[PDB]
DNA sequence: CACCACCACGCGGGCGGTAGCGTGCTTTTTTCGATCTTCC
DNA sequence: GGAAGATCGAAAAAAGCACGCTACCGCCCGCGTGGTGGTG
RNA sequence: UGGCGGUAGCGU
């Protein structure tokens, strides 16, 4: 849940680090890229 | 004894990686086709690669090691099937150099049909993987 | 604070806890050395089914 | 006794073994091993005894 | 009005490099190749 | 009478390293490309 | 309207 990994405001226009959010973002990026590659009928090396 | 490898060069430094690889006496290839695409004004010669961050290289590992290529500016890494970089014979780059307007020809017609850049280089790797399976 | 989410993975991925925490649960269950296990998981060798 | 234990019997074999210890996984090459050995301790750009 | 400057931005991930980086603790578990043994 | 079983020594990997409190600073993408706005 | 890291100090 987001409240357990909050994005607190820094009172300067930016936010915190939230390493959990960064790792989730990386996982989502990889999953979306893999889905797009599968939908494109990729060769073995690229999907691997 | 000579090996053709495929490099996933760094994002935005295709030309820089090209000149750096050419400086190290390494034969580098970037497939070139303009497709007469439409710039903001009208249709002109854009002259864009198949899709960026992709290069072909020819180099014998005995003379120049793969670590030097990995450390070359503008290039990130190779593509390795299993645990070793993919080996590529000369048929694909002969066909690529000769035809710059059979099954590879139909692939090129596909490239001229879709112009979706990711799809153009995607079918390019599809053809090269088909030949690798043939080899 | 309590509502959870989920991501549908395009391809299955091995759980690191059940793979790398010695003794390996997957390796013990499959009666196969761990080296084969994470050389197959990370796309370096083929395994017959 | 160390020489008897030592499996290498030539300069090239020793260089290849050193390269394998230094960089596991990479393919041991004559030029790469020689360059690594030269740059380990006999190069001013990498080794500096003040 | 196609050319420069400002801000979204996108995917990208280790970075910067034409390679390495590491360098003053102790205990427990795995494991893996090498060695000796013994019987089917 | 030469390969599985047992041993075994070395190499690697993982786990741990008292409690409570006070004060300060440094930092909390990125980068380098491209879409788009300003312009000689 | 929080976290991480470093530094120094106090009581044991």
């Amino acid at each position: 849940p987001p409240d357990l990994r909050p994005l607190v405001p820094l009172d300067g226009g930016r936010f915190a680090t939230s390493d959990l959010n960064d790792l989730y973002r990386r996982v989502i990026n990889r999953n979306n890229r893999l889905k797009r590659l599968l939908d494109l009928a990729a060769p073995d090396i690229i999907v691997r | 004894m000579q090996s053709w490898y495929l490099l996933y060069c760094k994002r935005g430094q295709l030309q820089r990686a090209q000149e750096h690889l050419e400086r190290q006496a390494v034969n580098c290839l970037a497939p070139m086709i303009t497709l007469e695409k439409i710039v903001r004004g009208k249709r002109t010669a854009v002259s864009e690669p198949l899709c960026p961050n992709y290069l072909f290289v020819e180099f014998d590992p005995e003379v120049i090691h793969t670590t030097t290529i990995n450390a070359t500016r503008g290039v990130s890494h190779f593509v390795r099937f299993g645990a070793s970089p993919a080996i590529v014979p000369s048929a694909v780059i002969h066909q690529l150099s000769v035809y710059k307007p059979e099954g590879a020809f139909e692939g090129f017609q596909a490239i001229f049909t879709e112009p979706d850049g990711e799809a153009r280089c995607m079918l390019l790797l599809n053809l090269i993987n088909k030949e690798i399976k043939h080899s | 604070r309590e509502r959870m989410g989920h991501i549908e993975l395009a391809s299955p991925t091995a759980h690191i806890w059940f793979l790398k925490s010695l003794p390996s649960r997957i390796g013990l269950l499959l009666d196969m050395p761990l080296r084969d296990i994470e050389r197959v998981l990370y796309f370096e060798s083929y395994v017959v089914i | 006794e160390t020489l008897r234990v030592d499996p290498t019997n030539d300069r090239l074999s020793a260089l290849v073994e050193i390269y394998r210890m230094m960089r596991p996984g990479e393919p041991p090459t004559r030029e790469a091993a020689e360059s690594l050995f030269e740059n380990l301790f006999f190069s001013e750009d990498r080794y500096d005894l003040s």
